């Protein structure tokens, strides 16, 4: 059927305000469900229903900053939230030591995104400490963890160290000729990516994998044409009407962006069908509460609504803003933070 | 010991092997973003975690309050890290903790934070042993869930269990020939055994594949396994295949057959072949099939093939 | 009925 903007728009607003007992699954990353609130509403020119001021603070207050005698720098970046009950602090004085408090891989990555959305110019984030928390992050294989305690390492955080690094225009962060021989290994017999070396190609791992070559300027140089051209027949085979992640697999709404994203970035989005793509999203849209879910007539969530406004995005819906297939923040934005990197360059 | 539902159950604020420790509450400071409201109960364990975690006590009251942390969410790594470090410090035993992480995996087989769990006390015990059966039964609600497999190829790498694997999969194969994480899986195991070099092999396998599209035609898990095993050695090299193949047609037809030969012409073309022009309007003739009546949804990408084929042999 | 990403 039609768009319903507004709708959306509410539901992102609730988002930002109270959740019911029953997210509470979603504590430790309620920074990336920030996310998907603000820059769905960035996607749809609404920031200024929120206080822009308020929400930075509120950020600012989840980094991990270093200490007085700096021996915790292989742990800082931003915390998914306040769950450890550190006293609230906007990155005002410097770090309280605490056995367990440090950052996650992810956090940093949506942190550092929503400052950008929000305006702010990234002065209070000590971006060297950051950097040297990515670094302590990565495995001999090239990939990441998410947080220096240790956990599973995948493609996933592979493609947040990427964004890190992009946002701060810095390099240092990881050791990018060992990450790009771990993308390289993850590619399949099917020729798509998985998220580590011999398991099944996945669309979303496909996505981190390109998305984190095209940030780093290197997809050309590092698979050849026969092996994009292998990559691209592999990726416009996950049409089905919307798209699904995996041979086989019933389509779900936010491979419309995971996958749709990927064949952008690869140029060939234009040669699929965009309305029956359209279609199948408007389909799982609640016109009720607005959002949307990942299947028609199924409960909406903040994930498929920004990602099904993203998918909707590509194909430069009425009313919504041109998506950076790569970064996953509006061109807008990013071009905001191509200025923000203009000013520090002198 | 005492559950979360019993109704005997007392707030850790009412307990008196607790009247030593404060809690410690969380604060999202003046204006509060994303907040999730918490019950009594739910605010009461974890007010008590925070305190318990801020002092690093390694204690065996704080080793049961984790289970009750994990049973209000599971998903807080956090809590996980800290009740492995309990692990070690009290020296408890990890063959009882395998039984309770079985349990929390069978509730929640989606979780990322339980299967990492599982793997480090696998590598820890170093024993194998039930992991492969486990899976199994794993596998039994969702044949495709991708934290099982990923899990089953770790142990078996990490173990060497290959032995059986190639059996598990045909057996799965069999339930269902369409589920794309076995035929990766099959993939998986003779890469990792025998490999594809050996003639042997590959007959076997190509032969094994074309037996199971006979049976499911119209099956792209299937065809992506042949053309994976063959495209490195160069399609073209195979004479008796596309013959075989162009046989099929009349009756086995499907997108996925018509592409493969589109990509075995191609092969040809780039390997300077025999009546060059003639080859390339071969494919093109199919890749105009495919736009306007086998697989018109990629109508414009089939299109955008043939333009390609033809800028680039001419 | 959802998408765990982590
Ligand atoms: C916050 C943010 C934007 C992060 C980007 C980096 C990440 C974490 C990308 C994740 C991409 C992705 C869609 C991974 C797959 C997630 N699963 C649901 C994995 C295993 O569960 P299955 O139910 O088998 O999944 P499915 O059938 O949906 O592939
Ligand atoms: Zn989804």
């Amino acid at each position: 059927l039609d768009f319903l903007r507004d709708r959306h728009v509410r539901f992102f607003q609730r988002c930002l305000q109270v959740l019911p007992e029953r997210y509470s699954s979603l504590e430790t990353s309620r920074l990336t469900i920030a996310f998907f609130a603000l820059s769905g509403l960035d996607m749809l020119d609404s920031l200024d229903v929120v206080n822009k001021d308020d929400i930075i603070e509120w950020i600012y207050s989840l980094q991990v900053l270093p200490t007085e005698d700096r021996s915790n720098l292989d742990r800082c970046g931003f915390r998914g939230s306040s769950y450890l009950g550190i006293p609230f602090n906007p990155s005002k004085n410097p770090g309280t030591a605490h056995p367990y408090d440090s950052g996650h891989i992810a956090m940093t990555y949506t942190g550092l995104s929503c400052l950008i959305i929000l305006g702010d110019d990234l002065s209070r984030v000590d971006k060297e400490a950051c950097l040297a928390g990515l670094r302590a992050l990565q495995l001999e294989d090239g990939s990441f963890c998410a947080v220096p305690e240790g956990s599973e390492n995948d493609m996933r955080f592979v493609y947040c160290a990427s964004c890190i690094c992009y946002m701060l225009n810095n390099w240092s962060g990881m050791d990018m000729k060992k990450a790009i021989s771990y993308i390289r290994r993850s590619m399949s017999y099917d020729n798509g990516l998985a998220q580590g070396a011999g398991l099944e190609s996945h669309g979303g791992s496909t996505f981190c994998g390109i998305a984190s070559l095209c940030l780093m300027g290197k997809l050309e140089e590092v698979f050849s044409e026969k092996e994009l051209n292998r990559i691209k027949r592999w990726c416009i085979m996950r049409q089905q009407n919307g798209y699904h992640g995996r041979p086989n697999k019933p389509v779900d709404t936010c491979y419309s962006f995971w996958v749709g994203a990927t064949l952008k970035l690869l140029k060939i989005f234009q040669y699929t069908n965009f309305e029956k793509n359209r279609n199948y999203i408007l389909s799982t849209q609640d016109r009720l509460v607005g959002g949307f879910a990942k299947w028609p007539d199924s409960h909406p969530d903040a994930l498929h609504a920004y990602f099904g406004i993203c998918g909707l995005s590509l194909m430069e819906e009425s009313g919504i803003c041109k998506v950076h297939p790569a970064l996953n923040v509006s061109t807008r934005t990013s071009e905001r933070l191509r200025d923000l990197h203009q000013s520090w360059k002198t | 010991f005492l559950s979360l539902d019993s109704p005997t159950y007392v707030l850790y604020r009412d307990r008196a092997e607790w009247a030593d420790i404060d809690p410690v509450p969380q604060n999202d400071g003046p204006s509060p973003v994303v907040q999730i409201i918490y019950s009594e109960k739910f605010r009461d364990v974890y007010d008590y975690f925070r305190a318990v975690l801020q002092r690093d006590e390694r204690s065996e009251r704080a080793f049961k309050l984790t289970r009750d942390a994990i049973e209000l969410n599971a998903a807080n790594y956090t809590v996980w890290h800290f009740r492995r470090v309990l692990l070690r410090s009290l020296q408890k035993d990890l063959q009882e903790e395998m039984n309770y992480i079985i349990a929390i995996i069978e509730e929640q087989p989606k979780n990322y934070q339980v299967w990492h769990h599982r793997r480090v006390l696998v590598e820890w015990l170093k024993d194998p042993s039930q992991e492969l059966e486990f899976i199994a039964d794993i596998l039994n609600q969702d044949a495709k869930n991708y934290h099982a497999w990923q899990h089953r190829q770790w142990v078996i790498q990490e173990f060497r269990l290959w032995d059986n694997e190639l059996q598990y999969v045909d057996q799965l194969l069999k339930e269902d020939v369409r589920n794309n994480s076995v035929w990766n899986q099959r993939h998986f195991v003779i890469s990792n055994t025998t490999g594809y070099s050996d003639r042997a092999v590959l007959e076997r396998e190509v032969q094994y594949t074309l037996e199971m599209i006979k049976l499911v035609p119209h099956n792209e898990s299937a065809w992506n396994y042949l053309k994976g095993i063959l495209q490195d050695r160069g399609l073209s090299r195979y004479p008796n295949l596309l013959n075989q193949l162009l046989d099929l047609q009349p009756s086995h037809s499907s997108p996925y057959l018509i592409a493969f030969l589109v990509d075995i012409y191609e092969d040809m073309l780039e390997n300077q072949c025999d009546n060059k022009e003639d080859i390339l309007n071969k494919a093109l003739e199919l890749c105009e099939i495919l736009a306007k009546e086998k697989d018109t949804i990629r109508k414009e990408y089939w299109r955008y093939i043939g333009r390609s084929l033809q800028s680039k042999h001419s | 009925t959802k998408c765990v990403i982590m």
